């Protein structure tokens, strides 16, 4: 077994709307696809006992026996692979069900198809499960210790990509409430919204954090000294450069209980919290003075809170307390901290509530302090500390006392806040009644704290945890703003890019910033940020993360769904213009009925609110109004299709060309906007196609909101002139003559051009031009379609690229172009470049010659040699 | 979209 | 614009403003900036990577953890033109502008070695530009030029220093509006990769630098172009303060003309600066000086909007206290935050 | 607090003279079985729909013989809340919780007993419930718990002694 | 360096 | 380092 290629998608697709991560793996059962499930003895017993956990799984018969007994029946090696990577998975704790198979190519390439939580774990999973099952068509076992060296990378795999718990609790909420998010390139940030409503955060940090604020609340002297000049109470105490100044300093704090810190931070070390004796003080002093240059601050008595502040507003109290353990009967320190230590509620870290109490060098120190040892033996309810400071990490606990502080002290606390300038913060505060007023317990405010965690508070040892996040969202995205901007996408087989610039110059009409994407470019407000074809996710990326956006018009092509998935999610009109036979055999597409499963996933991600605008003359197209879940606005050439009627019946809204206008159908009543003569980018009426493309981009902006005179305003200014838009309707007047340079692919568009010759005004018609030999054999059928509107037709295919042999190409039109209309003066010429495009005198005065080159830019430049007007 |  | 100010006890922070109406500034930080756009500025592989995912020109480059890999580094820029830096800030230091040759290459990796661990970014031609930006608007724009003499007549380079080192607008620093040019070890550095010393003799018109950077503390020149740059440079370098995120920021701009677009002169964006100065742009030594300020003032306080809250003074010499307290009762009655002070406490609600 | 008429004043003609009020700006109305039988309801949609209980009261007038019948005169309060608001049933009361699978609009649920296999089901896709627990009258909204008040500290609750107010207090909460 |  |  080989895999041929694979692919990573990541938003709505082709296999699901919803599934949006899932890898697809191009799979060659060179063996085994001959030899299903039955033929490979072994290949049963092996896989159960390697993999005993493949149980649950149903497969197709519904119930949790389905799988397996498809082990048993003929199954090939494709459809278990997939159960073995999604397995994989498992085992290590990565929840993934969904997954399908699909035969494509030639007989025994499959396309397996399974569902990932981390992009890189799930690749690894794929490539591990087509290994496991190859070990057991051969032999009939699989190594336990490939198997669990397997798992092991997998579990690397899987925590080296996690987002911190800070982060997770953000996002999960942000979720909740329908905010798109993304993470960004660099520093670990991560994007929250689109567009103008963009905002960021890294971790407890956010864009409305302030450096000034941020740089003061980590300076412990500043900040003290600008909390005591607003009377706010702090401890009181000195500063000594580490000159054996201890026994000064103790005299202006008024007495030996004391702390001394190192005088700078390094964690939560080099700290002695109540110092008695000058002995005491002495061996503080040499610890405190292993860092950089308050050393004897006054000891204040009471418990450590911690107050948690968002936007100048109290969210939420917690009362912490150091490891320890008590007199829980006459039983030893060492006793006692083994039966606490097997509470099933420690373990680990961030994967329970609390975690375990470890004995170490420091504990010992703590315990000798208080006159203890491992083997005493406590009184009753006598309470014994392990650590000196609170911590959860450490094996301390958290307690919510959000519901018991006093008005003062909330007032206070805001207060504080505000002073230092933070907009999330944390306070510690030493007090022993959080219930009273600090000034009646004589407590202090110790510090203030930029970026602050949330684990005590969102999960408490004690209490009840509280949404953190929500009071965070609130103040990025404050009640009835928009975190999205509009989105516009365009699809269908032909016309996108055209109906993608009128669209986008409607829009603009309004003043609006405006961005969108095409095959030709990448634009805000008429400036080119990149070049070449940028439709795909990776353009509308740039787009959606640029902060100046206000409207995003994006062309979606069928390349860029099937090879990522779209970008967006969601949007507010989703346009399909036409499903139509090109790019068939590409991508395992290989009918009609699945191309338009592709072109479908733009109506199916349309919001409920909002539009998806649809083609009435097109039979697979109207048919997606069944699976669309949003509002439904329809679009057509002729007024009488009986769609149109039955859907303006029910006060729907419909587009229409009728009586020489383009005008909205809006329930009983007719909105006319314009004259299609008038109207430049239609040539002057005679291009039916460009009609319908017009008629697309106004509905969108009507159903999205704009009023009648803006659209107007826009259809009359559009043009797609020589030079804006080459190779897409370029005429040129060159003397009594006349010549358009297109660029026609499938035959849909040789058809699209051939009306607008037949609707010329003028004399005869000729064509010099036709298809390359990248083309399927249809080349008898655009012969056919030339011979239909043309009376000069030249055969050009013997080109410069000659992909196939020489002149065959050209053999092969004139078989089609003589097998339809044997009248049209069918000479062969083949040199497309000074003879075919140049004897152009051949046409009567006012006739029309077509030009089909291979390339547009030679054809623009040789027309040119008759001094257009 | 519904599963193995 | 009558706006109160104050100093502040910590930081050298100056508050602006009364009660809730008040705003801080620290130099050119304000109570607008934020960090994360003020620590993604001060990274220069972070920025770097952010601005051409968005589009925008930067310099081809790469990174070496001071290995010898130069001699492969050179390769993926494209040749020689190169330029080495430290890996890390340490002022203006260590740098090399224009490497040719393979020796040269090795002198700056020694130097550009003494700092924490791009070296090796394709080297642009034009001139250096500073433009600043205020709050998503452009505001001025300056063109600099190091310290140098010129072929003023044949005289050597000795004596062409001391004659323009007499200019009466050159003189010790933020006195005048230049300072001196001196003569030091690293003078002469950069005059002999120039094929010059002090005896020489120069040919007319001929220039010579005496420095590696533009500077005007060393004794380079600020010339105001801010009205001859092209509004398609205008929009772009509005764009790139807005994807980093700063409110104040200087942007620097290697460009052969500022009148033409980046992509028609090949020109590129070097650098994104946090808390910019002010100097070259107030004090240019040609054209003519920019009021900086008033933008700023102009975020801070929008106009229309108050900087000072109402202060109702109570005095005389029997009642003031008893007048003091009903006051403010009937403010508080409005649902306001009303402060006050007495004799007795000070209150706030 | 200003008494504009006195009398019986449930039924349409007198949620008429709210709705056609100057001043007004919230319509709080309470909907009897008398109106609704006799003229129909006076509004035609409404933001909150809230429905209490269904109990055996007033049969064998208005044609309305069996308890059953009686479900449908008032599930037309549900039945006609706007899809954007919310329909407040009481998840212990079996042919009230029964009314969700005719309402268009959103569900919230209010019950005496947390345990309520409603209530667990409705929380764990993320819906909104409101419970009487530990001695607390609090709401669920997905995974998390606020608290409002105690029982005992609410005067219209005999002390926490008098279990039907309580269910009216959490269904006053709930809308709210 | 992120979790005060 | 507070002028760049
Ligand atoms: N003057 C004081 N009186 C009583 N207790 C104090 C005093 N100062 C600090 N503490 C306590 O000692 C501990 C020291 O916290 P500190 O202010 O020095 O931050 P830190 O140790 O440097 O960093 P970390 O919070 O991560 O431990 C806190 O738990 C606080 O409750
Ligand atoms: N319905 C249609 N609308 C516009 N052009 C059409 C249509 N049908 C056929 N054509 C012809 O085919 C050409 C398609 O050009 P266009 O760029 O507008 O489509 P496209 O979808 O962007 O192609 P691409 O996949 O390369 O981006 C036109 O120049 C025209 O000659
Ligand atoms: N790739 C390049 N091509 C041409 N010139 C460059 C290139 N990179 C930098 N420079 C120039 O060299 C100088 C180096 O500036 P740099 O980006 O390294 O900031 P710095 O030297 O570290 O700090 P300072 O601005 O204070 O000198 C600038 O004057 C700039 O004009
Ligand atoms: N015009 C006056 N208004 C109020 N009290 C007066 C006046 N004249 C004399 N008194 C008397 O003198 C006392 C002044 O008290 P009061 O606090 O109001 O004035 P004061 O200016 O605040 O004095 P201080 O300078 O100590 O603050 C009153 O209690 C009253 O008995
Ligand atoms: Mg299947
Ligand atoms: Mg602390
Ligand atoms: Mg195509
Ligand atoms: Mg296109
Ligand atoms: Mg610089
Ligand atoms: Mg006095
Ligand atoms: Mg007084
Ligand atoms: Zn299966």
């Amino acid at each position: 077994m080989k895999i041929l290629k694979t692919l990573t998608l990541r938003g709505p697709n082709y296999w699901s709307i919803r599934r949006k991560k899932l890898i697809v793996m191009r799979l060659d059962l060179e063996d085994l696809a001959e030899r299903p499930s039955n033929s490979i003895p072994g290949f049963y017993e092996g896989l159960i006992k390697v993999l005993p956990s493949l149980v649950e799984h149903f497969c197709s018969p519904g119930y949790q026996g389905g799988f397996l007994e498809r082990v048993k029946e003929g199954t090939y090696m494709g459809h278990i692979v997939e159960h073995v990577a999604l397995e994989l998975q498992e085992l290590v704790g990565m929840t993934a069900g969904f997954g399908r198979t699909r035969e494509t190519s030639t007989p025994g390439v499959y396309n397996v198809v399974y569902e990932y939580v981390d992009e890189q774990a799930g690749r690894y999973a794929g490539r591990a499960a087509v290994r496991l099952c190859r070990s057991l068509v051969d032999t009939g076992d699989y190594p336990r210790l490939e198997l669990e060296k397997d798992l092991e990378d997998l579990r690397d795999l899987g925590a080296n990509s996690a987002l911190g718990p800070s982060t997770e609790t953000i996002v999960t909420e942000a979720e909740a409430r329908k905010i798109p998010w993304m993470l960004l390139s660099a520093r670990a940030m991560v994007q929250l919204g689109y567009g103008v409503y963009q905002q960021r955060i890294q971790a407890t940090l956010s864009s409305h954090s302030g450096i000034l604020g941020v740089e003061l609340a980590c300076d412990k002297e500043g900040t003290k000294t600008i909390l005591q000049d607003a009377g706010i109470p702090v401890p009181r105490g000195t500063t000594i450069q580490y000159f054996d100044d201890l026994e000064e300093a103790i005299n202006d704090v008024g007495g030996y209980p004391v702390v001394i810190k190192p005088l700078d931070g390094n964690h939560g070390r080099g700290i002695t919290i109540n110092v008695r004796h000058w002995q005491e003080a002495i061996a503080a002093y040499d610890l405190a003075a292993e860092e950089s240059k308050i050393i004897v601050e006054r000891y204040y008595e009471g418990s450590d809170h911690r107050v948690l502040v968002v936007n100048g507003k109290l969210v939420a109290v917690a009362e912490r307390i150091p490891a320890h353990v008590t007199g829980d009967g006459s039983s030893t320190i060492s006793e006692l901290i083994e039966k606490t230590n097997q509470d099933p509620n420690r373990g680990d870290g961030h994967d329970n509530i609390l975690t375990k109490i470890v004995v170490n060098k420091t504990a010992i120190d703590v315990m000798e302090r208080q006159g203890y040892n491992l083997d005493s033996v406590l009184p009753k309810d006598e309470v014994v500390y392990l650590r000196a400071t609170a911590n959860l990490s450490t094996g301390g606990i958290a307690i919510d006392r959000t519901d018991d502080i006093h008005p003062e002290n909330i007032w206070l606390m805001e207060r504080v806040a505000k002073v230092i300038g933070l907009d999330i913060a944390g306070i510690d505060v030493v007090t022993s009644d959080i219930s009273k007023p600090l000034r009646e317990t004589n407590g202090v405010i110790v510090e203030v704290n930029a970026a602050p965690g949330f684990r005590m508070h969102v999960a408490p040892s004690q209490g009840l945890p509280r949404n953190v996040a929500a009071p965070v969202l609130d103040m990025l995205f404050p009640p009835g703003t928009p975190s999205r901007i509009p989105i516009l996408a365009v699809t269908g087989t032909n016309g996108k890019t055209t109906t993608t610039r009128l669209l986008a110059h409607i829009y603009r009409q309004t003043g609006k910033t405006v961005g969108y994407t095409s095959t030709d470019a990448i634009y805000i407000n008429e400036y080119c940020v990149e070049k070449g074809d940028n439709t795909g996710p990776q353009s509308a990326g740039v787009i959606l993360r640029d902060p100046t956006v206000e409207v995003a018009v994006l062309e979606t092509a069928r390349g860029g769904i099937l090879r990522a998935g779209l970008a967006f999610d969601s949007c507010d009109v989703g346009v399909v213009l036409n499903v139509a036979a090109d790019h068939l055999g590409l991508g395992d597409i290989d009918t009609i009925e699945q191309m338009a499963k592709v072109k479908s996933v733009i109506a199916e991600v349309v919001d409920p609110s909002g539009y998806a605008v649809l083609n009435a003359d097109d039979p697979l197209v109207a048919a997606m109004a069944d699976k669309v879940k949003a509002k439904v606005a329809y679009f057509s050439m002729n007024p009488d299709n009986p769609i149109i009627q039955a859907h303006v019946r029910r006060n729907g809204i419909a587009a229409v060309y009728e009586s020489g206008y383009l005008s909205i159908l809006e329930g009983s009543w007719t909105l006319r906007v314009e004259q299609a003569k008038l109207i430049p980018m239609t040539m002057g009426g005679m291009a039916p196609f460009m009609i319908a493309n017009a008629l697309a981009a106004c509905l969108a902006a009507f159903v999205n909101g704009l009023d009648v005179e803006v659209i107007r305003q826009g259809v009359r200014t559009f043009t797609t002139s020589a030079e804006q838009t080459p190779g897409r309707m370029n005429l040129f007047n060159l003397g009594q003559h006349h010549a358009l340079v297109d660029y026609a692919h499938n035959p849909a568009g040789y058809r699209a051009v051939g009306d607008f010759v037949k609707n010329w005004q003028g004399q005869r018609f000729g064509v010099v031009g036709g298809p390359g030999d990248r083309r399927d054999s249809d080349l008898i059928e655009l012969g056919q379609i030339a011979a239909q509107v043309f009376d000069r037709i030249i055969v050009k295919e013997d080109d410069d690229k000659r992909g196939r042999s020489e002149g065959e190409t050209a053999d092969l039109i004139v078989k089609g172009i003589l097998q339809e209309n044997p009248g049209a003066s069918y000479e062969v010429i083949l040199d497309e470049t000074i003879a075919l495009n140049k004897a152009l005198d051949q046409v009567e005065e006012k006739g029309l010659v077509v030009v089909f080159p291979e390339s547009v830019t030679r054809a623009i430049d040789l027309i040119k040699v008759r001094n257009p007007i | 979209d519904d599963d193995d």
